[PDB]
């Protein structure tokens, strides 16, 4: 972000650093292909890098606003932030885990699978399919 | 018959299970092994043993005694011993089709425990019992008990499958599908001619199937023309049945496309709001329009836009409009054609009719169509031919409410009349 562009339009918050990474990092060469998009954004992408940065909350906050179906989901997130990041309800983690294996694992955008599986330690048998681009 | 007095005594349920034992439930003999006349002793003898073995389980008790029930009775569960008896004569049966049913039931039962304890076992048993044509194997059963091998003893027989079914419905222990419906059905269907004496069980079926089944109709057309049919002929509950007919809470369709409102509360993809719509574009003034605000849900998400409406309507007087149409096809219809539900259709028009039979004259939203659809339907083919059987039985049901129309349509009926010359 530090050197040129547009400077990108906005400020210097964390989130549009990386939405700056995601848009013009690599993401595209010439934009596409499998994301889920809302407004010109991949929201699971932004969820996940943010996580990768180690800004949590602010992933958080992306899921809040989101616009999105999963929402069970968002409340998990939203506990697994609260707490020490180990968030272990004695309650639903459980229920997490079925949806993901039912629904999420046969299918979906690969972010959205890495913040689900990652958050939830859903599958423990370890690898993510398409977003695993560093050592 | 004794069975059915009171719950079985675990003294009465280990010995069952031990003859079963002993007689290998009664499996291999010489059917036609060796002589013919002997075969048609095979079916109804299995069924009973079947039923009986299932009585004895009585699952639908049992699941619910682990859950925790109160009591009055004592059961085999409470010993451990008895299980222990049982479950390894059923464990050997696994390898025989006859008992399948059992191995089904008692692979719940098992299951049950499941949480309770582990169970390897017993989801195989599950599978071997489903692959094992446990439900096509039910329904020639039911057909066994269906009027013929007796009235009385199969009804209260054919519950027994009724209550495995039940079960069954929870998982995916099984989930609601093609095969699990029809043979559902078909135990309902028992097939038979209309006279009455008992009914069947009651609600934990009727929100997992024959709700459900309402649900997705008229999408779905078979299963819940199927499951009205035959109860309205058996239950003198006509009342409830076609009451429902009449007033119809919910429409499932396919889904015209584009601009209707949507709620939200979630991702909802499900809940929306609509303006009006006509399920019938131009071709006649009568149509069917459903008032804006009516709220409607987006159930598949799968390869077709499929609505659930919520929009009450008559089931007979819709499908007395969209039956029509497929004459003219003037009329454009949301709804869709085709011959197979036509055969369904009429019956169940044919069969509500004609148990409704007093109270006749309220009932008809089909007097002309039918035998316009009957002219015109003439084919040479199977599926139609069905058909035709239809038109055929609703116009003998009509016949005592309007009889000389009845006959006036046979003077220019076209399969009859030789006396052109």
């Amino acid at each position: 972000v530090f050197g040129n562009l547009h400077q990108l339009g906005g400020v210097p918050g964390t989130y549009q650093l990386v939405r700056s990474f995601l848009n013009i990092k690599l993401p595209a060469p010439l934009p596409g292909l499998q994301d889920g998009e809302v407004e010109g954004h991949p929201v699971w992408a932004l969820i996940y890098y943010c996580m990768r940065c180690g800004d949590l909350l602010a992933a958080s906050q992306v899921v809040n606003r989101a616009q999105h179906q999963l929402g069970e989901f968002k409340t998990w997130f939203q506990e697994y932030m609260n707490s020490k990041d180990r968030r272990l309800s004695p309650a639903t983690e459980n229920k997490l885990r079925l949806h993901y294996r039912r629904a999420l694992r046969n299918n979906t955008d690969p972010y959205k699978r890495a913040v689900y599986c990652i958050i939830g330690r859903c599958d423990v048998t370890d690898n993510q399919s398409e977003v695993a681009d560093k050592t | 018959l004794y069975y059915a007095y009171f719950e079985m005594a675990p003294s009465d349920l280990l010995v069952l299970t031990k003859m079963f034992k002993e007689q290998g439930f009664g499996s291999r003999q010489t059917n036609r092994l060796v002589d013919e006349t002997m075969d048609p002793f095979v079916d109804r003898i299995g069924y009973f043993s079947a039923l009986i073995l299932v009585e004895g389980m009585d699952i639908e008790s049992l699941h619910k005694c682990a859950l925790d029930d109160r009591r009055e009775l004592h059961q085999f569960a409470q010993d451990g011993l008895i299980c222990q008896d049982m479950d390894c004569l059923m464990l050997t049966f696994g390898d025989i089709p006859h008992h399948a049913p059992v191995l089904l039931a008692w692979a719940l039962l098992r299951h049950t425990l499941n949480p309770e304890e582990t169970s390897s076992v017993v989801r195989k048993i599950g599978g071997t019992a489903i692959q094992l044509n446990v439900f096509q194997y039910l329904t020639r059963l039911l057909q066994s008990l269906a009027s013929g091998g007796n009235d009385c003893t199969t009804s209260t027989a054919c519950m027994c499958v009724y209550g495995l079914l039940s079960f069954v419905l929870t998982s995916l222990t099984l989930g609601n599908q093609q095969d699990i419906i029809d043979t559902a059905c078909e135990v309902l269907a028992d097939p038979s001619l209309p006279e009455l004496f008992w009914g069947t069980e009651p609600t934990s079926g009727l929100g997992i199937i024959l709700d459900s089944v309402c649900g997705m109709f008229p999408h779905l057309l078979s299963p819940l023309l199927q499951l009205l049919r035959a109860l309205v002929s058996g239950k003198s509950t006509a009342k409830k049945v076609y009451s429902f007919l009449d007033k119809m809470s919910f429409y499932n369709e396919l889904y015209k496309h584009k601009p209707h409102d949507v709620i939200s509360h979630e991702d909802g993809t499900l809940w929306r709001r609509q303006t009006p719509k006509l399920l019938y574009p131009l071709g006649g003034q009568t149509n069917l329009r459903i008032p804006q605000g009516t709220v409607g849900q987006v159930m598949l998400d799968d390869r077709a836009y499929l609505v659930r409406w919520e929009y009450s309507y008559s089931s007979w007087t819709l499908f007395t409009c969209e039956i029509e149409m497929l004459l003219h096809v003037v009329s454009t219809a949301d709804v869709i054609q085709h011959c197979q539900r036509v055969k369904p259709i009429i019956d169940l028009v044919h069969k509500v009719i004609s148990t409704d039979l007093s109270i006749a004259d309220c009932l008809l939203p089909i007097t002309s169509r039918i035998y316009m659809l009957l002219q015109r339907l003439t084919t040479v083919i199977s599926p139609p031919v069905d058909v035709i059987a239809s038109c055929v039985n609703c116009l003998t049901v009509l016949a005592a409410r309007n009889p000389a129309k009845v006959w006036t349509d046979l003077r220019h009926t076209g399969f009859l009349p030789f006396v052109a010359h």
